[PDB]
């Protein structure tokens, strides 16, 4: 007769680490780190992202003719942009405070685009000749859709005085620009007046722009430049434009209809026809693990990100 | 105690009671039931404790904002390294106490059968004890109660 | 005969937590987290704060007529400003590098205001008509006290050339501004000269400002705008102003008399007629606890802030 | 040893010595004095260790500085979460060792009265021991010294 | 056990075996060899665990960038304080377990000589045990095997 | 006969700390904190630093005449600049986006300076009279070496139109400036034309600068100011300058020949004729310790920095 006390053992080779020890073999272990993703961009809890494809945010908002897919997008959960989108500012130049605009955009889920100044409302200026080979569309010179490049008419450019009052309940994102020509001859050829300005006023905006003539390298075939500007026009406020040349006028503007948690994700992936609770720029996660190491920039209900390659808890005894 | 027993399938801790004729193992339900609770509480504590943790956000900077772009990058990497360290260390700490928890319970079960029977029994070692009488399957189970 | 060994017990119900256990009842425990405050803004170690009431820092420094309580304040320990002070820039516009000025102000405990250009010293300009209904005082049009809105005199605005040499030992905070009018007619009506400038120089400042005409919404009844500027004039340096119009000239400036630890606290509370070693924006703390959870933005000798709701140490045994 | 004794008012650890006639408790001053020192040192260590800790400062940003405003907010919240975690965890660690410290001392006091008297006494359990002679109040106190 | 023995120079843990005539110390190579491994593993773990840690970088700001200059300073000081705390705390934790590791091994060696000889020997205390026969230098070394 | 069990002891007084205990004496201990440095600036793994002595980065790059030691420096491992270098902008003014330039410089290990516009190529402007007593050299008025201060010739300043195409494989750092004069008379005396501009264009740059006249304090004997600008001209891109006055033209520019890990270290130390794997601004470290407390700003293969004064591990038992 002999009773004795002992513990369980098996033929497993799963190992765990301790403060004082490493690579200790155990009978049982619990992995708590998610290392897999589906490699796709998905809907976030039923709401599809805005996938810009080869278009940038600037290309979308100004209406680069190559970006017509995005003229009136529905509500999005997040925005996806490539690292270097091919369709950006077709006519070369820049977008003032672009990064601050993108920051605001990261808190918006939906715009409603509206016409605020009809192209047909320009009686004393030419509104249908503002095109460039830098902005092709179906084999011909075109231009951004949401703004209008006005030029002289009958060898004259009268002083523009135009106001728009935001009679809507929503904040309104308004865009306009200035053309920086190549030389004095080009200036008089397009606008007649040799010395010009654009003034813009709201309750907070106090802008007066003057074009800069300079000799510049060709970009997309053109040495001219367009510089774009934006403001948020509050409900019941009005925006007042005055100009005697070089004015790239608003046509369409964006009502801010829904704000919420969003983000602009940088990714090369396309839409994956899926749904998820957790998106990263390289793939979606569906896991009950407390941790993951897929990518630090996630959106949705996710596990906590760590840089670890392995994270395993001991549950059973030594083996 | 050199190695473990491959034969023991039922529970984690148990008695190998071997009578005059028969021979078989038996899991200690009083300890094994309390052990499953101890492990499930410590794993959920690690889940709940780390819920407040840094969440990186995408920020964009232009070509003449390189200093703040770098500042931003360093800051976000900084917090991710801090929380990676915290997570990894907490796992190592929990693992240490889990293995010590097992060794504690095995040696407590050794002392239970030894201490209970002071003058009647004497522990030879490795769990096993001595007696002044033989012990059938009926006697074997009597040490529990 | 029977001796036995045991430990102390009581009828307490105070509980503590462990890594492996929660809500464990103990005979003794030590709370180390302060959860209470007095709900008041107090003196800090005997020195009263500057409570701006309904005035902003800009309103105070420029001398908004509604802010006359603060024309010559004594030394302060910290500054208190409301989230949205009603008395700010009465005449609408902006304060250039305002946030950087506030940052400097957070390192200052006392100004001594001095007159650097008397209002009576403007012989060839009108110095007593620079008022607006946007800046009311006792039912009439007025203006900021520490600067002067000059206009033309006898249909002329001669070129101003005025210098001030800082012959004091202290750094001097100097303020001035420019008026942006509504249109060309308003320009000639106030200043006579159609094309104007303000140039300002020190050993480090090299400024030339030009007014911007634009059509703007009414704010506080006015479509005009004032833009204000500041510099720190070092001892023995001089500031030189030149202008042919639109100049809002210095009258008073601030000697920096004491620097030290301060802060600008945002709070809706009023003065509480008390003294403390530790202030938060929602109340003062008087505690010997090592930690508190009242508010993260404190000044003075305080415990360390944590977000915890409870923090209790075990001292005695289990109960 | 199931529970503690409310009758013991003096100290934390102690002996319940019960003679032929009388019956009463008594605190172990040798252990209780050393225990009060052990607790007061660990609490002050937590106070001194956390003195270097993040202090949030108010910063202000205008309408076109939203990115750095957000950066600032995230950074300050980040450090406050880190130090909240450190503080809470250190308290849980100190609590664990404090309770184990108490159980250690109680069981050490069990072995003290047992081990000291090897052939003379034998421990029945729960602290109490056996003898081949009776034990008056004079004898009861003799186990402390010798 | 009041103090240690200066006479023991060979190892950390050992037996002071004193025969009828002679008297001298002897280190336990079975324990001392395992102890040197235990200490060298814990020290290298502290070296490897802290390799991901904040690295401060010099950034420069002009006279009108004081807010972000202050932000930068606070951020870098913040991480340095966090990692200083982590380093110091990990050292205190390792020290605690190192001293407990030594006390554990010394008391395990006490029980080894006691438990092995149940009916033959009885532990008086402080390591030393009893016998029903005398013990020469030959007998002294027999307790190891 | 009596065998007994015990542990080692000695007469050491080295002490360590624990969570629950402090100043515990031990038989053995291991220091893991490096507290010593050599007090010198050394080569980093065989590569010597660029030690600017009393010159600033601006003084070096623009070619302050006092900084001639650095006209053509070899490859460096890191850059050392004093807290307040005496030789900076000899002619007073400022360097636009200076801190951003320094940031780029922190990723560069070597420049190759080249002449892009010969001083002799200015046929219709005076190119050899652009000097100031603010920039002395060997007892006479001089100027920055790498740019040229052009003035009028025969009472005329024809409009400059000059281009440089980057035909090199390397990115090119190009520097130029504008002169801000003291008054209208000085303007016509130096440049003839009363109203001037500088326009600069590349594929990305679109700059038009106008001089600012203001009355300013003397700095280094002069009330005039120079404002400097820079760009990175990409391979195959061109830079085009146009100006009718106030132009401080490029002469020399810097080819970026090697990029890598570098830094700008602030230190008062001089070259120490040594080699190291780890540099701090107060001295080099040569250690196998895992930690140090010398200085937080290091470069090279270093231990980890902590603020601790002491860090000692227990190895042996209690004593
Ligand atoms: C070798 C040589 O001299 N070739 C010229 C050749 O450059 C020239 O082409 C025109 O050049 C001008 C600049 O001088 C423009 O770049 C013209 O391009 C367009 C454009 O597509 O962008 C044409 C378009 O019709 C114009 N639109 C409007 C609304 O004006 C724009 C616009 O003027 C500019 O973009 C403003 O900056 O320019 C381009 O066709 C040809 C034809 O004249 O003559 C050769 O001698
Ligand atoms: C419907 C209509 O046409 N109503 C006008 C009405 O606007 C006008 O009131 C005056 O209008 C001008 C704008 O053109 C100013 O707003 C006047 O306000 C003051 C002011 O209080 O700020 C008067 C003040 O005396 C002026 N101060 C100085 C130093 O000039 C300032 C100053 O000009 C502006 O602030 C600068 O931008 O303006 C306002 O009274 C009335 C009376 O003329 O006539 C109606 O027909
Ligand atoms: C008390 C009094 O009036 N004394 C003047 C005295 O100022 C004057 O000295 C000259 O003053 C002018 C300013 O009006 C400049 O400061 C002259 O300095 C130089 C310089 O060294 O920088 C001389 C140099 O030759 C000039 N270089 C060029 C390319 O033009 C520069 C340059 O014009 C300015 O720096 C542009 O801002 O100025 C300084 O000698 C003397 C001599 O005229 O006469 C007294 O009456
Ligand atoms: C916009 O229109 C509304 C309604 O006509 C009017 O009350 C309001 O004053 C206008 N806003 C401005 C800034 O003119
Ligand atoms: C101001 O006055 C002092 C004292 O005479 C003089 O030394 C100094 O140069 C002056 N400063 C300026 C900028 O003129
Ligand atoms: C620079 O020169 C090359 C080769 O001569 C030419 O192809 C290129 O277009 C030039 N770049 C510019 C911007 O003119």
């Amino acid at each position: 007769d002999q009773i004795c006390i002992g513990y369980h053992a098996n033929n497993s080779t799963e190992q765990v680490d301790t403060i004082m020890e490493k690579n200790v073999t155990v009978t049982h272990a619990q992995d708590i780190l998610e290392k897999t993703h589906n490699g796709k961009l998905c809907d976030l809890d039923g709401v599809k992202p805005l996938i810009l494809r080869d278009c940038s945010v600037a290309g979308w908002l100004l209406g680069n003719p190559m970006c017509d897919e995005f003229l009136n997008v529905p509500e999005w959960s997040y925005i996806v942009e490539k690292i270097n989108p091919a369709n950006d500012l077709c006519y070369p130049g820049n977008f003032n405070d672009y990064e601050e605009l993108k920051h605001l955009l990261s808190r918006i889920n939906h715009f409603e685009k509206i016409q605020i100044i009809p192209k047909s409302s320009w009686s004393d200026h030419e509104a249908s000749a503002g095109v460039s080979s830098a902005c092709p569309y179906q084999g011909r010179s075109s231009f951004f859709r949401n703004v209008v490049w006005l030029i002289k008419k009958d060898n004259a450019y009268p002083t523009i005085k135009r106001s728009y009052n935001n009679t809507n309940q929503e904040d309104l994102l308004v865009l306009w620009g200035i053309h920086h020509p190549n030389d004095a001859a080009e200036q008089t050829r397009l606008y007649q007046n040799p010395t010009t300005y654009i003034s813009v006023g709201t309750s907070t905006l106090n802008q007066r722009l003057v074009p800069k003539i300079a000799t510049r390298s060709k970009v997309n075939g053109q040495s001219g430049r367009m510089e774009f500007f934006w403001t948020i026009l509050k409900p019941n406020d009005a925006i007042n434009f005055e100009s005697n040349g070089n004015f790239i006028a608003p046509e369409n503007a964006y009502k801010i209809v829904k704000k919420g948690d969003s983000t602009i994700m940088k990714s090369e992936l396309e839409y994956g026809n899926c749904n998820t609770k957790c998106q990263t720029p390289i793939g979606a996660i569906n896991s009950s693990m407390p941790f993951h190491n897929i990518h630090p920039l996630t959106i949705g209900e996710c596990p906590k990100y760590v840089k670890s390659s392995r994270l395993v808890l001991a549950t059973g005894l030594r083996n | 105690i050199e190695g473990g027993w491959q034969g023991m399938v039922d529970g984690w801790y148990g008695y190998h009671h071997s009578n005059e004729q028969g021979s078989g193992y038996a899991a200690d339900k009083e300890s094994t039931q309390k052990a499953i609770d101890g492990v499930t509480n410590k794993v959920n504590s690690i889940i709940d404790k780390m819920n407040t943790q840094f969440e990186a956000v995408g920020r964009e900077f232009n070509n003449l904002e390189r200093r703040i772009e770098n500042l931003n990058k360093k800051m976000e990497d900084g917090f991710l390294d801090v929380w990676t360290y915290n997570a990894e260390l907490l796992v190592l700490m929990e693992n240490e106490r889990t293995l010590d928890f097992h060794d504690s319970n095995v040696k407590n079960l050794y002392d239970k059968v030894r201490l209970q029977l002071r003058d009647n029994a004497k522990e030879l070692g490795n769990g096993c004890f001595e007696f002044y009488h033989r012990c059938d399957n009926e006697c074997m189970e009597s040490v529990r109660n």
